[PDB]
């Protein structure tokens, strides 16, 4: 691996992370839960199943 | 599969060659430059025999248990009686290989690098014959008439007893891979020759010697294992043909091996262990893994021990175990035969079925119309295709490829029920689970006990004594009992009224379920039954004694060993240490045990499953005398005299 | 005409539907009915032991039996006697022992069973006041709110604060996690409304991660005086250190010089969160204020949504019922 | 490998078959008879009804060469001693 082909798991948070090239947010960030799990979808739940999930975890 | 190590020696020297005398009395090892004698009970080293100057590559020992012969890098052969003195020495060309000694006439072989002398039992002179190549490992077929030679080269090559070479077969590679060991399988009418001998006495002589100096293959019957060095091992025949496929590894073997039954073969190597498998090459386990090279692993004669060798000098003596797998519902019996196959027996119509699997078989479990059985890596479930109780078309029902790991399983309707060491998952067939129980101690049994499709119920035994209800269409556990003890073996009456457990302390107790109140124990107990149709009765074995018990009188008592699976009408489904025995009940005496009491509507319940006409007389005039004329009128009706039908 | 062994029959054969159509045969308090009803127990099936205790005019064990078989609704909903009101203190007193297991989850569903659907919802909320507090997955935790308002409404549904106000933690949840989705589809002016209208839950999440999402929404958006107002909301906290209140204050001031401390651009949602004119409902749909005079709402959590908006869902986008 | 005893009730006419390991001899005394056996020295006296069901198999340390029977006592002996073992049914 090259240093740009390491880069890579920064360049694009780097949006989320940074304002304007002048200002760093990362303190903040911090919070955020990450995409892949604070994504949702057009998905029914029903209460017997929901509980079980929930329990499965 | 179970090993467990008997005794370890360790020699000053790597070990090269091991030889058994036919007996198994006596184990003789190739140690560096000296042959080493040891007891197979105990390992106990009787003598360095001293005769050569160099290094023992191996040994060899004769059918007639007379007579061993051992080679070395002194280029001598020393053949050795039984009294232990080398009564005719040779000399070689080079350094010697092998050597083998013919399974019928005695006649020997003895491989060096280029040339391989044969002699017949004390004639005047040797067949120094010319070979290619460096002969590595020689072995006669079981006939007694062709010596197979593997070569450094990856050729086989197939001699006659008079030493002309009548077939070859190269590995594709040559001497990319080196054939280090190659064995003719036992499995042929000729491994009893030589099993009959009483002779009580040997030859004896004053100093030791000098000896100086094919058709229709296809339908010759023997196969030849060959463990090559480009890490792969095949089966061949006489014809030079290939059997199936070459089973891969990842090692570089030595010694592939037989048991006298020439049904399992071991397989040691680089691999630094001994690797157990089938005679198609399958792999079914692991005898003890080693801290160095593995270059031999020999069977012991007649049995299952195992005895190895390793470049680091340690000499290993293991006993294999074979434990028995089974499952037998109501009348089924299903059980693991070779280790690949299920065998199920239905024991009214004494009909057998084969089903053969392509790997170990780890666990069984049966039930109406389900059967189940686990691999090592796949859990299969079978099915009855007819309703009929007579039927025994079992086909694959559905076939679970998933990994598990288990302390029992059973099978219920529509489900596979898995114990994990303190966990119960229920799983559909299919694969995916529906509900788990979690217990407040570790589970030491399990039964399935019927009911309706899919609420079907199981009964549950912990190791701090506690026993459970459990309904497979129900998240919660229902308390039965609590014992003083773990429960080491359970059942439950015909009604579900009455249970039965084993205490752990070799004792029987017995149990009202309705009431959970103790009823009745004995003292000696290993396993028990109820009765399946006859409530009240039920059979137990232990210390060398069957046990039949009714209705807290006293218990009828017999010699047998093995183990009560089951109990149905007048038979017992006895297990013996491989098969199961069908023992019958003596019904004549507990139906005597309810007449002492005047008990004669009890009396004629044991009557009815079986009984002499002189029986059911004494029990219909006991019943007329007892003024129980509705059970008098039957228990003549079974002997049809009208005299007192009359009455 | 042998019913008296045409039922040890159907036992021994197991055949559980001939012997349910030889026990429906029988009269009321017929002899036999009684021993039927316990082959049904042997084998643990409920509603033919009941139906065979109720033909036998017995029904105290028909009670005993579902408590047996763990059918404690069953159990409970032979509203004619007394004792059901007695079972009540055993249904505690077994979800007391599954608590001193630590089961809650059973104890739970228990009391979902027992229709007990108050102490359901409490236990369930516990759990998503737990949950939220560890900082779990978002996700997850309106997941749990949900289960817990789901049985509030079915304890409503049963009389046909924390009483009054059920979605109030699946509404928090939901917000914050529209808010993050929001940010990570750049949309960071929803996202800003959305963290804005997360400022009457800090009861439920805990300040800093919304006035940490607030104000990275304000930043992102230029709104530098909102930013501001998200900083002096922080730095006030009393379970800061003054480590942490200097790192906030550094951040500030760094926001502060490099650009101002006031609204390049202006939020104006404060015109509701100021709580006198009242406040439009926000749309479950968009994390915003719905403007329309009349909209969508959903029939099980009774919330708003945009007539537009809600077209896209086939499922409601904070209790993931069906849409109607 | 086992002889097939069979148990002809002629009275009834019906057979019983039992598949015995190892059968030495036959005796009978009114309703029971010794199937004499050897065991898999010792050897088993399996004293037995007239349907075939066993009742009572004594093991016994000497050869069943010469076997009498009677209605109390079955009699084993080898070529140099005889076993008296008394016997009923309860």
């Amino acid at each position: 691996m090259t240093y740009r082909d390491l880069d890579n798991d920064l360049m694009k948070y780097s949006a989320i992370q940074t304002l304007d090239g002048e200002i760093d947010l990362k303190l903040l960030t911090k919070v955020l839960a990450p995409e892949h799990e604070v994504r949702e979808d057009d998905v029914g739940w029903d209460w017997d199943h929901l509980f079980t999930e929930v329990s499965s975890e | 599969m179970r090993a467990v190590l008997t005794w370890r020696d360790k020699a000053e020297h790597c070990i090269n060659d091991i030889a058994f005398k036919p007996d198994g009395t006596q184990l003789i090892l190739a140690a560096g430059s000296r042959l080493l004698v040891y007891d197979t009970s105990d390992g106990t080293l009787l003598q360095p025999l001293k005769g050569h100057k160099d290094t023992v590559y191996c040994v060899a020992y004769a059918k007639d248990g007379k007579r061993f012969a051992s080679g070395s890098a002194d280029k001598s052969v020393i053949i050795w009686t039984s009294k232990l003195e080398g009564i005719l020495k040779y000399t070689h060309n080079d350094a010697i290989q092998c050597v083998s000694y013919n399974p019928i006439t005695h006649q020997l072989a003895s491989c060096s690098s280029s040339d391989f002398g044969l002699w017949s039992p004390e004639q005047k002179s040797v067949s120094k014959h010319k070979s290619s190549s460096k002969i590595i490992c020689c072995s006669w077929t079981n006939d007694g008439q062709y010596l197979a030679l593997g070569m450094f080269n990856g050729i086989i090559s197939i001699r006659n007893k008079n030493g002309e070479e009548k077939v070859k077969i190269e590995r594709p590679g040559g001497s990319l891979s080196p054939i280090w060991s190659i064995c003719w399988n036992p499995s042929s009418r000729w491994e009893s020759f030589w099993m009959n001998r009483e002779n009580e006495d040997a030859e004896d002589v004053i100093v030791n010697r000098y000896i100086q100096e094919d058709d229709n293959l296809e339908e010759r019957n023997d196969i030849l294992a060959v463990a090559d060095w480009g890490q792969k091992v095949s089966f061949y025949q006489l014809s030079g043909k290939q059997i199936g496929k070459d089973r891969a590894l990842n090692f570089d073997p030595c010694c592939i091996s037989y048991f006298t039954k020439g049904e399992y073969i071991l397989l040691g190597g680089s691999d630094k262990q001994v690797s157990l498998f089938t005679k198609d090459g399958v792999r079914l386990g692991t005898v003890g893994e080693q801290n160095s090279w593995v270059w031999t692993c020999q069977a012991k004669p007649d049995s299952n021990y195992v005895v190895v060798g390793c470049q680091d000098g340690t000499i290993s003596f293991y006993q294999l175990i074979f434990s028995t797998v089974h499952g037998l519902y109501k009348d089924r019996y299903a059980y693991r035969d070779s280790m690949t196959d299920v065998i199920v027996q239905h024991l009214i119509t004494e009909q057998k079925v084969r089903i053969k699997c392509k790997e170990l078989v780890k666990k069984i479990a049966i039930y109406r119309n389900r059967l189940a059985i686990q691999l090592p890596e796949k859990i299969l479930i079978y099915e009855l295709y007819s309703e009929d109780l007579s039927d025994m078309h079992y086909r694959v029902k559905e076939k679970i490829i998933k990994k598990f790991e288990c302390n029992l399983l059973v099978v219920c309707a529509n489900h596979i029920i898995l114990c994990q060491e303190k966990r119960l998952q229920c799983l559909s067939f299919s694969g995916v689970k529906e509900r788990e129980w979690q217990m407040e101690s570790l589970i030491r049994y399990i039964k399935v006990i019927g009911g309706p499709p899919g609420r079907e119920g199981l009964l549950v035994g912990l190791k701090n004594g506690q026993i459970l209800k459990i309904f497979v269409d129900n998240l919660f556990a229902i308390v039965l009992l609590k014992q003083a003890t773990a429960v080491r073996c359970l059942d439950m009456s015909a009604s579900r009224k009455k249970l039965a457990v084993v205490d752990e302390n070799d004792t029987c107790l017995v149990y009202d379920i309705d009431t959970k109140e103790l009823l009745f124990q004995e003292p000696n107990a290993n396993s028990v039954a109820w009765n399946t149709q006859c409530e009240d009765m039920l059979c137990f074995s232990g210390g060398g004694y069957l046990n039949i018990k009714a209705s807290t009188f006293p218990v009828h008592r017999q010699k047998l060993q093995g183990f009560v699976v089951g109990y149905n009408g007048s038979k017992i489904f006895c297990l013996h240490v491989f098969s199961i025995s069908a023992v019958e009940v003596p019904q004549s005496a507990p139906m005597y045990q309810y007449l002492d009491r005047k008990l004669f509507k009890e009396a004629y319940q044991i009557a009815c499953l079986g009984v002499t006409d002189t029986d059911w007389r004494e029990l219909a005039m006991e019943a007329l005398e007892g003024l129980d004329f509705e059970t008098a009128k039957k228990a003549f009706i079974r002997v049809q005299d009208l005299r007192y039908l009359e009455l | 005409r042998n019913q008296e062994r045409l039922a040890e029959c159907y036992y021994m054969l197991e055949d559980y539907e001939g012997l349910e159509n030889l026990a429906i045969s029988l009269p009321e308090n017929h002899k036999l009915l009684p021993e039927i009803a316990q082959m049904f127990v042997r084998v643990g099936m409920c509603e033919q032991a009941v139906t065979a205790f109720l033909k036998c005019s017995q029904p105290k064990a028909a009670v005993d039996t579902c408590v047996h078989l763990n059918q404690w609704n069953k159990a409970v909903e032979l509203a004619k006697n007394h004792s059901m009101k007695e079972i009540g203190s055993l249904l505690a007193r077994y979800a007391s022992h599954l608590l001193e297991k630590n089961k809650t989850l059973d104890a739970i569903e228990l009391y979902r069973k027992a229709n007990y659907f108050f102490d359901a919802a409490k236990l369930m909320f516990k759990i998503a006041d737990e949950e939220a507090k560890k900082g779990s997955k978002p996700l997850r935790v309106k997941k749990l709110y949900v289960l817990s308002a789901l049985l509030i409404e079915q304890y409503h549904e049963q009389m046909k604060r924390f009483t009054d106000n059920a979605w109030r933690g699946a509404e928090a949840y939901h917000f914050f996690i529209l808010a993050q989705r929001q940010l990570y589809e750049g949309c960071v002016d929803t996202a800003l409304k959305t963290a804005l209208h997360l400022k009457d839950y800090e009861d439920i999440i805990p300040p800093v991660e919304i006035y940490s999402l607030l104000a990275l929404c304000a930043c992102a958006s230029r709104a530098f005086g909102t930013c501001s107002k998200a900083f002096i909301k922080l730095k006030s906290l009393e379970t800061l250190s003054s480590e942490q209140k200097q790192q906030y204050e550094d951040l500030a001031l760094e926001i502060f010089t490099k650009h101002t401390s006031k609204d390049n651009r202006k939020p104006e949602l404060d015109s509701l969160m100021e709580g006198g004119e009242g406040k439009l409902p926000t749309c479950v749909a968009t994390g915003s204020p719905i403007t329309e005079y009349q909209f969508w709402m959903c029939s099980v959590c009774k919330h708003g949504v945009l007539a537009q908006e809600i077209s896209h869902y086939s499922f409601c986008p904070l209790c993931h019922s069906p849409v109607g | 490998p086992e002889y097939c005893v069979v148990f002809w009730d002629t009275k009834n006419n019906e057979k019983y078959v039992k598949y015995v390991k190892g059968l030495i001899s036959i005796t009978t005394c009114g309703d029971f008879c010794i199937l004499a056996t050897k065991a898999d020295a010792t050897f088993v006296l399996v004293l037995c009804n007239s349907i075939g069901t066993p009742l009572d198999p004594k093991y016994i340390d000497i050869v069943p060469l010469f076997v009498a029977m009677t209605k109390t006592h079955v009699i084993a002996a080898s070529k140099e001693a005889f076993y008296t073992w008394q016997y009923r049914v309860a």
